[PDB]
């Protein structure tokens, strides 16, 4: 249920590790950038050690080798905007014609220009209004969070939930999150988990 | 030489009906496979069905295919949806059935599951606050069509989701100069509630 | 298990069927028994063969699945169940390009292990798809077996202890022997352009591979061969790294071959796969698989004239198939002056072989025959009593 991300600056280098375990010869490795058809960009040969690209690619960009057990790793080079996607392993299966894929990993390419300064969550809450409260026995307060790098969010609650798509501040991202609840007297915990706040955050709701 | 094209790309339908997602491919081989995988927002690519060239129509569980060699068309319908099933939906094409062997992917089809066929649901509508940003929160609508109007700095698009009764709940946030007055109101249904009704 | 990798797209020298005609065993008139036609060393492989009894051809008659030997040349079996009389006569006839006539043969009452795949291609111009049969021994025993003109288009089981294999094994060893096909159609038509040959024309492709494991049942050889027209095309050196072309159309395909990196890929199967299925092979049939059964041997003397006769040198029921039947005359040994019949199928899992030799009458004594197989504890030589 949870996204497996690597953030980089451009210029840089990223490593990708092949979370699958028949510590199989051939693994494919594709990218699936947004809006497109996910594409082979090379395999590796685990018996000869060998990599083998597919047409039109750098010898110089993309390396794999493996590494404990079951993990392989998969490795790019002078990161540069376009590189930002999805990367996947996968393994045609010997009991069955089955292409197994291990979960993504999503590679964010982090552009020159970017002021890497204050990109933890920024939250605001909302209290219920009066004519819920009056009118059917029931609050909705909603954690908003704004001004955080990258989309990459997790948000709970505690004393079930529905919640926005983060959307595009800028550069910066938004999403927010409600709750409806005997429970009006309590008062409620907002727990965002993100990369760069490191520790989850707890958000505290008054009570109504 | 190899290609696979889904012209669709998204598809609604409501639980327990069925959906078709279509796929059309070019290949020169004989005898091929055609897979089809779903992708989560995790991103977990799954595999659900395979079809022979040579096969009959593939049917497993929920899935099932119609393959056309003739046209190269290899439709996947998924019957008695769930609102699990809301993915994204990939059709690849195989080729000898080597293990050096790449799928060729089309791009995929969202696929949003909602909720089943029900008598329709006049929502209430409330505007919540915080400075200058005031939210309108409407409650328990069918149908999906809204348009949710703060009448007046900056406005997002709303969010509707599926309510643990099978209808819908939407919250629209914006930030306004003159915040502390704004009240909201809505178009659903062909009625109009405003928050100052309630 | 056929390969999933290595596998990728790259005159008629004819050649007589040898033509042997026997039963599976000795005959006794009354007790049932099989009537084999074993025809070998032909190229190519278009050949019509029929049995004939009293004249007649005989109705219910199964073959063999077309296979061939070291130098690309194929052999099939014919046989039929039979119970022979005193007077019914019985006859192979045989026809093939080779032949001007129909040939008609009379019967005459009187420490390692491998796993081997044979594939050949012949192009039908005129007759729709190439016809493609794949056969899979291990040793000298057929387990699988695909033949495109077959109904079910799927891998078969030729061997109880294959019978066994669950479902995802016939479905993937169906997928893979389908992609062996397409590939070698593929090969049928780029070739016979590249040579300029007239569409008209029906073309060979043959393919064999395979893997040697010893005693101790490890990784011990392989081997991976292809010809186009029954001729040497590329060959797997046997360092598996390498390649060997004659022609100049192979070395075009030498490049594209060390470039595809496919020796490395056969290499990675041979080396792994390929043993560890043998390994589940001769376990899983070790019974029959794991045997060796000694020759039966004994010699006979047919007078040519009064100043000559012929010794044959009988070797039957061996297995497996290798055998070496040598026939020194005072100790010289007389290779040049034998005859020598191809070892041959009796049709129940052993093998038969013999070796004649021409001897002056009375100097019987100076042959020895010599008789070399692995079931055997020391080499026998045989010698004629008077
Ligand atoms: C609802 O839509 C129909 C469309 O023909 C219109 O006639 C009707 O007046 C609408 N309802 C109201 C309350 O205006």
């Amino acid at each position: 249920g949870r996204t497996k991300s690597v953030t980089r600056p451009t210029g840089s280098s990223a490593v990708i590790t092949c979370d699958l375990p028949e510590n199989a010869v051939y693994t494919h490795w594709y990218l699936h950038q947004e809006g497109k058809a996910p594409q082979r960009l090379l395999y590796y040969d685990s018996y000869n050690s060998r990599v083998v690209l597919e047409s039109g690619i750098s010898r110089e960009k993309y390396h794999t080798y493996a590494s404990t057990g079951k993990s392989l790793k998969f490795i790019l080079e002078n990161l540069i905007e376009r590189d930002s996607g999805v990367y996947y392993c996968a393994t045609w299966a010997s009991s069955d014609w089955i292409k197994t894929f291990a979960k993504g990993t999503r590679l964010i390419v982090t552009s020159p220009d970017k002021q890497l300064a204050d990109v933890s969550p920024k939250p605001t809450i909302f209290l219920p209004s009066i004519a819920e409260t009056k009118l059917q026995k029931a609050g909705t307060y909603l954690c908003l969070l704004e001004k955080f790098f990258p989309d990459i969010i997790k948000i709970h609650w505690q004393e079930g939930s529905q919640e926005g798509n983060t959307m595009k501040t800028n550069d910066t991202y938004m999403k927010f999150s409600w709750l409806t609840v005997e429970s009006l007297d309590k008062e409620h915990r907002c727990i965002v988990r993100h990369e760069n706040n490191g520790i989850d955050q707890e958000i505290i709701f008054p009570p109504i | 030489a190899q290609k696979v094209t889904q012209a669709q790309s998204s598809v609604s339908m409501p639980v327990r009906k069925a959906v078709t997602l279509n796929c059309l491919y070019e290949t020169s081989w004989w005898s091929y496979y055609i897979f089809w995988y779903k992708q989560l927002p995790s991103k977990e690519m799954i595999f659900l069905i395979r079809q022979g060239s040579d096969e009959q129509n593939a049917k497993s569980g929920r899935y099932s295919v119609n393959f056309k060699k003739a046209a190269k068309s290899v439709a996947l319908t998924i019957s008695a949806l769930q609102l699990e099933d809301s993915a994204k939906y990939f059709c690849a094409l195989g080729e000898l059935g080597w293990d050096t062997d790449k799928l060729i992917f089309g791009k995929g089809t969202r696929v949003t599951v909602e909720p089943r066929s029900q008598p329709h649901t006049k929502p209430s509508v409330f505007v919540m606050k915080n400075g200058t940003n005031v939210a309108c929160l409407v409650k328990e609508f069918y149908p999906k069509d809204i348009r949710i109007n703060l009448v007046s700095i900056t406005e997002f698009d709303p969010a509707i989701v599926i309510s643990p009764s099978g209808k819908y709940n939407a919250v629209k946030l914006g930030k306004y100069e003159d915040s502390n007055s704004v009240t909201c109101s809505v178009q659903h249904d062909n009625k109009t509630v405003h928050s100052t009704d309630f | 298990e056929l390969a999933g990798i290595g596998i990728l797209t790259v005159g008629s020298i004819q050649r007589t069927p040898k033509i042997q005609v026997y039963s599976r065993h000795p005959a006794e008139n009354g007790k049932s028994n099989f009537l084999n036609c074993y025809v070998s060393g032909f190229h190519p492989s278009d050949i019509e063969v029929d049995l004939l009894k009293n004249g007649e051809r005989i109705e219910k008659v199964e073959h063999s699945d077309l296979s061939f030997s070291k130098d690309w040349s194929f052999y099939l079996l014919y046989y039929t169940e039979f119970t022979p009389t005193e007077k019914d006569e019985y006859a192979c006839r045989v026809n093939h390009v080779t032949l001007s006539q129909p040939k008609i043969v009379k019967w005459d009452r009187d420490g390692s292990h491998s796993m081997r795949y044979f594939f050949t291609s012949v192009s039908r111009p005129g007759r729709g798809e190439p016809r493609f049969i794949a056969v899979g021994y291990v040793d000298d025993t057929q387990f699988v077996r695909f033949d495109s003109d077959a109904a079910s288009q799927r891998m078969e089981p030729r061997a109880p202890w294959i019978e066994q294999e669950g479902p995802e094994y016939w479905d993937g060893e169906t997928r893979k022997v389908k992609a062996h096909s397409q590939t070698h159609r593929v090969d049928l038509g780029t070739l016979r352009g590249y040579y300029n040959q007239s569409e008209a024309g029906s073309h060979t492709v043959q393919r064999m591979y395979g893997c040697d494991v010893g005693s101790d049942w490890r990784f011990l050889r392989g081997y991976h061969q292809y010809a186009y027209d029954g001729k040497d095309y590329i060959a797997l050196k046997e360092d598996l790294r390498s390649w060997t072309a004659a022609d100049m159309a192979a070395q075009t395909t030498k490049h594209k071959w060390e470039a595809a990196h496919v020796a490395e890929q056969l290499r990675a199967y041979l080396e792994g796969t390929c043993v560890e299925w043998l390994r589940r092979y001769l376990e899983n049939g070790k019974e029959t698989l794991q045997r060796t059964d000694a020759p039966k041997t004994h010699m006979t003397h047919h007078a040519v004239s009064d100043h000559e006769a012929t010794l044959r040198c009988w070797a039957l029921s061996f297995y497996p198939a290798e055998i070496t039947l040598t026939w020194q005359r005072d100790g010289e040994d007389q290779t040049q002056d034998t005859e020598l019949v191809e070892t041959r199928p009796a049709g129940d899992g052993t093998f038969q072989k013999w070796a004649a030799v021409v001897v002056p009458s009375g100097q019987e004594q100076r042959y020895t025959c010599h008789v070399q197989h692995e079931g055997l504890p020391k080499p026998l030589t045989l010698r004629w009593e008077h």
